[PDB]
């Protein structure tokens, strides 16, 4: 009983902590997604998001299965967050269009987030293609995005792989917050 | 001797002549043992000899040094000696809180420094005009950043 | 006659641009190929160009936002038909699906029938669609680019109407493999540093003069109220700084530097003073600890543990010592550069048994952080992802590099230097 | 000169569709008629006209790199001089840089005197005075240059004959995905003899493109 | 009419560029005795034998063009004018025959038809 | 509520299928849940290997052997 007690008090703690630092951060910028990495991430944790009515707030996870390349990785996404508008939703392309369609398709606004369950495995050549594809998502306005890293350890690691020009476009507003569960005990 | 203080100097730069040099890993130097830090003792003096001057200054450790470690544009030495004597003077008025310095100013130094440079003002135009040239050769280089 | 715009460096290019398209669509080539390398503002002096000449009629495409050839074909399609909808409301037209088409001939016919419909016409008039970047395609192949070039062909020659592409492409290392064709095309080359800061600054001058934070800071300080060229010389002269002082580092790119800006405009606004305004020297006497370092970025002693510290530190052992010697070093009585070679199993723990400081036989936490390295992609496998963990055909190697050796090394105090001798 | 133009046309590409892309534009420029006839008399615009459509095959592109993108790129063709099959890692290319830059610095008469004026502490000791770059910033321009084309991987198909055979090899898990970043190793496209040739010699670095 | 190829033929016809490249493919073939050559070996052939006639100003002029079309305004290319064009023309008539890779001066490159009949055509 | 519903049982965890690391991983967010009973035996010497200490969290294995040859 003790146990199950701290372990619910950590697991509201990091949900509370990565809900609280996803928004509030009003970067006047406004033009390239928020980052927020999840540095030692055991890569299990769960996420909720704000309901916020008037704009869809759909989460993406991507798993290093998911990545076999970029087209497949596109359509999957899209596949589900098609998805996830139906059911808050109640003949649609698998691609981009979606996205400025989408207002016009459902009323609302949207702001999706993406999270890369286990990002170290995947194959980095790939998923910087598929940033910089979505970097193309922000000539619409009625749409943002944001990034979870899941990083396992390292995140020396991760930006010894990307594209450094890419490195500078997530640099604009990132948040190195921890999880881990061994940290000053 | 080498009563100057240039000898707490050479300890410290025989350090980077060892650090250069990185066999293997932190492995011994194929090319420098301490017989090269006496060849440093020894090679200063003999350039004190050469000056005909007691008590190594530092600036002949520097010359043994960089005697020891070897192995448009005009006459290279002259070149790159500009180039020293420049950032040192730079450097100098960095320091000292000095307001600015100009291209102008700059050669004026020159003409301060180099006047056993002799000859006639026939070369003091040209020095001049080589002067310019160097100093926009390092302009157009990257050694010193220019402003307005 | 058509009017030519002005760009500060596009100049020959505006001019021969003008030259090979005009509303004329009979001496308007076929195609056309912008060629030049991602930095020289293509999709910008083209831009800067149609808004000059809104009589004429064009498609944007963004190739790079879709992936391959068949939703190319798609979105052709619907663009097309909508514009088409959108250019003459009158027409009475029947919509053709979109989404029908899967195939270049598909798309040919279905053009084909959406333009004789509109015969209906007053005079022969061109329609430009631009594919913005049809090299960055995700899935390029030889036979995509002359599989566009030829629609001219396939297209009845008497339309009312008339398509006319515009190809974007970088990698001359592409468009070489189609000179032959002897296609119209202009190059775009990159600047040269001068002519770099010239365009940064007249177009970042609107998002630094105006900007949030130093305006803030504006009444923040000393009010010192000022007219605005005191901020056009002040963030003209951040500009020529940064750029000045991060060229070598960044190369001739206009995205690189419009990142490095806003990466070091803030810190930059936040050391300024009441006087430095007036100063630009001491004002960069000042900001000097920032000039000097990217600092772009976001050797950890990493969490791992000991037995993994020593897993790892043995796995990286043959990286130069193949199994010719290490039964020699390592009894019980240069490739440091170079790629490493492939470890097999139990070779691992041979080293290991043996560099462990007879004290540790057991061999479940060792297997455990063997799993859990691989998770960490440290010691990966040339091998598949899911039949590693049996005993088949499989090599790992390590995937640190030397730096994070040494640091190991070093935390757990046992000396690597040794077993590397040469 | 008109006559001159046709006939490089004629030796160098042998193609009448050239030479009209060619005349296309110099036509289409002109504004009046005495300006259309002095071109033609002239026929200066070829010569931009040729130059454009070379400008950055590749010698326009060795030329507008800046001084540190050239240092990586001569050193990088040294190294793969070195080694028999030119194949090159990133790491090879650094340590052949630093010493390169050690070199540099080490030609310089190295001037650092200590005493100054009584507690003046001037007289500062500035040696290297090359700002040898560190591996955390070199690979941005190790990026930029292998997407400017002047290196390549060891061996890559470039581009399949069509579109099945390239969607056969998308669906290749790549392992040099796998290898990290600092060793693909990368052949060269541009070697150091040819390099030599073109650098110009004012640059600081034109004494290493000769060994 | 229904025996004769063109090849011959049409070979006497091609761009001086083209004669060129295919006269020093030979005596890269004969040179090696390999029947194979690598691209930018070729390309370094051509330099050598533009250089190896003398300064004469009709090799100055040939050396002007082939390296750019006059005009020393632009000037000093790396391999000589038209060069991936006339290669292109070349291997897409099915005279030459080159493999595939992205690197540009390791590739290989082989003639199709007989050595014989093309050493031939250089002597016509 | 606490009580097994179902009782799975793997011979030889190493086999060829199971042990393809999908499968492994399936298995082991399956084995994560309280109410069914996880038990199962191998012949790879080499079975630590299999999991990191995420699968083992996942499993909580606890160790028995069984010798019968
Ligand atoms: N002559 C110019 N005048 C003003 N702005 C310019 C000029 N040249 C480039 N730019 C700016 O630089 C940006 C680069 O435009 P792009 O065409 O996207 O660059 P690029 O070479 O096309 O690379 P891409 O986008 O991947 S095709 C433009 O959007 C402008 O903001």
């Amino acid at each position: 009983d003790q146990v199950d007690h701290i372990i619910d008090n950590i697991e509201a703690d990091l949900k509370a902590e990565i809900s609280d630092l996803l928004y509030s951060e009003t970067t006047q910028k406004r033009r390239c997604f928020n980052t927020i990495f999840l540095l030692g991430s055991d890569s299990t944790t769960k996420i909720e998001l704000k309901d916020e009515s008037s704009r869809y707030n759909v989460l993406i996870e991507l798993t290093p299965k998911e990545s076999p390349n970029v087209r497949m990785m596109l359509r999957r996404s899209m596949y589900k967050l098609y998805s996830a508008a139906d059911a808050e939703e109640h003949d649609v392309s698998y691609d981009l269009s979606l996205v400025e369609n989408f207002k016009r398709l459902f009323g609302k606004d949207l702001a999706m987030v993406f999270n890369f369950k286990d990002v170290d495995s995947i194959n980095f050549n790939t998923l910087d293609n598929f940033i910089i594809l979505l970097k193309s998502a922000f000539k619409y306005d009625h749409v943002k995005i944001s990034l979870i890293f899941n990083i396992n350890t390292n995140l020396s690691n991760i930006e010894k792989n990307l594209r450094q020009s890419t490195i500078r476009l997530l640099k604009r507003n990132y948040h190195k917050l921890d999880v881990s569960s061994n940290k000053g005990f | 001797i080498l009563t100057k203080e240039a000898r707490s100097y050479l300890v410290e730069k025989y350090k980077e002549l060892r650090k250069d040099d990185a066999q293997g890993f932190s492995r011994s130097s194929y090319r420098i043992t301490v017989r090269q830090l006496e060849s440093m003792i020894r090679l200063s003096e003999a350039i004190a000899r050469a000056n005909c001057v007691d008590e190594i200054t530092p600036s002949f450790i520097a010359e043994a040094y960089d005697l020891l470690r070897q192995s448009t544009t005009v006459t290279y030495d002259k070149y790159v000696s500009m180039m020293n004597m420049i950032v040192r003077k730079i450097a100098e008025v960095d320091r000292e809180g000095a307001e600015e310095l100009t291209a102008v100013d700059i050669v004026d130094w020159y003409l301060l420094q180099k006047e056993n440079d002799l000859g006639s003002l026939a070369e003091y135009w040209e020095e001049r005009r080589l002067a310019f040239k160097v100093i926009k050769r390092l302009v157009k280089d990257r050694i010193l950043m220019e402003i307005h | 006659n058509v009017t030519t715009p002005e760009v500060a460096f596009r100049e020959y290019q505006t001019n021969c641009l003008a030259s090979y398209i005009s509303a004329d669509p009979d001496i308007t080539p076929s195609n056309l190929i912008l060629q030049g390398y991602s930095g020289t503002g293509k999709t910008y002096t083209l831009k800067k160009y149609f808004n000059a000449n809104p009589n004429l009629h064009a498609v944007w495409l963004e190739p790079v936002e879709l992936v391959s050839w068949k939703p190319l074909l798609q979105a052709i399609a619907r663009t097309v038909q909508y514009k088409l909808k959108t250019l003459y409301p009158n027409i009475p037209t029947t919509d053709y699906d979109p989404l029908q088409v899967e195939e270049p001939f598909l798309l040919v016919k279905t053009l084909h029938n959406i333009f004789v419909q509109y015969e209906s016409l007053q005079e022969k008039t061109c329609l430009f669609l631009i594919l913005d970047g049809f090299d960055s395609l995700q899935d390029l192949d030889a036979a995509l680019f002359n599989k566009y070039i030829k629609l001219n062909e396939l297209l009845p020659k008497d339309s009312k109407i008339n398509i006319k592409f515009i190809y974007t492409m970088l990698e001359t290392s592409f468009l070489q493999r189609y000179s032959t064709h002897c296609i119209p095309t202009v190059m775009f080359p990159r600047y040269n540093v001068d002519e770099v800061s010239t365009i940064l600054v007249m177009s970042r001058c609107g998002e630094l003069m105006e900007d949030s934070c130093l305006r803030k800071r504006i009444i923040e300080e000393q009010i010192t109220d000022c007219t605005d060229d005191q901020f056009q010389n002040v963030a003209a002269n951040f500009i020529h700084l940064i750029v000045q002082a991060f060229h070598s580092y960044t190369g001739n790119d206009i995205f690189a530097l419009n990142d490095l800006i806003d990466f070091k405009w803030p810190k930059y606004v936040s050391r300024i003073t009441k006087e430095n305004i007036f100063e630009p020297l001491a004002l960069y006497k000042s900001a000097i600890k920032l000039f000097l370092s990217t600092d772009d970025n976001l050797s950890q002693t990493y969490d791992l543990s000991i037995i993994s510290k020593y897993l790892l530190i043995a796995s990286y052992i043959c990286s130069y010592l193949e199994p010719r010697y290490d039964a020699s070093i390592f009894s019980r009585k240069n490739p440091r550069y170079l790629q490493p070679s492939l470890f097999a199993i139990e070779r691992l723990l041979a080293i290991f048994q043996a560099i462990f400081p007879s004290l540790m036989k057991a061999n479940i936490e060792v297997f455990q952080n063997l799993s859990e390295l691989h998770t960490l992609k440290l010691i990966a496998t040339t091998m598949n992802k899911n039949i590693d963990y049996l005993s088949p055909k499989v090599r790992w190697k390590v995937n640190v590099p030397w730096e994070i050796i040494k640091e190991i090394s070093e935390s757990v105090h046992f000396n690597i230097s040794d077993y590397f001798s040469d | 000169n008109l006559n001159r133009h046709i006939r490089m046309n004629f030796e160098t590409f042998r193609s009448l569709p050239t030479l009209k892309n060619s005349i296309i534009p110099l036509v289409a420029t002109s504004k009046n008629f005495g300006s259309l006839c002095t071109a033609i008399k002239s026929c200066s615009f070829l010569d931009i006209y040729n130059k454009n459509q070379l400008s950055n095959n590749l010698t326009g592109r060795l030329q507008s790199l800046s001084d540190l993108e050239l240092a990586i790129l001569i050193s990088a063709a040294r190294v793969a001089l070195r080694a028999k099959d030119g194949s090159f890692n990133f790491n090879l290319a650094y340590a052949e840089y630093e010493k390169m830059i050690k070199a540099i610095n080490s030609r310089i008469p190295t001037v650092a005197p200590t005493t100054n004026v009584g507690t003046g502490q001037s007289t500062f000791s500035i040696d290297n005075t090359i700002k040898l770059w560190l591996k955390k910033d070199v690979k941005n321009v190790w990026e930029n240059l292998v997407q400017l084309d002047f290196f390549t991987e060891k061996s890559a198909v470039g581009l399949r004959d069509n579109a099945t055979a390239a969607f056969y090899a998308s669906n290749y898990q790549f392992q040099g995905t796998m290898i990290p970043f600092d060793l693909r190793s990368y052949q060269m496209q541009i070697i150091l003899q040819e390099l030599r040739r073109i650098i110009p010699k004012s640059n600081m670095y034109y004494s290493w493109t000769q060994l | 009419e229904t025996l004769n190829s063109h090849v011959i033929t049409f070979m006497t016809r091609l761009s001086f560029t083209a004669k060129l490249f295919i006269y020093a493919l030979l005596n890269l073939m004969k040179k090696n005795g390999s029947q194979e050559q690598e691209l930018g070996d070729i390309v370094d052939e051509i330099k050598l034998l533009i250089e190896v006639n003398g300064s004469n100003k009709f090799v100055m002029e040939i050396a002007k063009t082939l390296f750019q079309q006059g005009s020393d305004n632009i000037s000093e290319q790396l391999r000589i004018i038209s060069w991936d064009f006339v290669l292109n023309q070349l291997l897409d008539a099915g005279i030459l025959f080159k493999q595939t890779m992205k690197n540009d001066r390791i590739c290989c490159v082989k003639l199709n038809i007989s050595v014989e009949e093309a050493k031939r055509a250089m002597n016509e | 509520p606490l009580d097994i519903k179902l009782i799975l049982v793997v011979h030889n965890l190493d086999g060829p299928s199971i042990r393809k690391n999908t499968f492994q991983t399936m298995l082991s967010f399956l084995s994560v849940i309280r109410q069914i009973a996880i038990v199962a035996s191998t012949d790879h010497i080499y079975a630590p290997l299999l999991w990191d200490n995420m699968k083992a969290q996942n499993y909580n294995f606890v160790f028995h052997d069984i010798s019968n040859f």
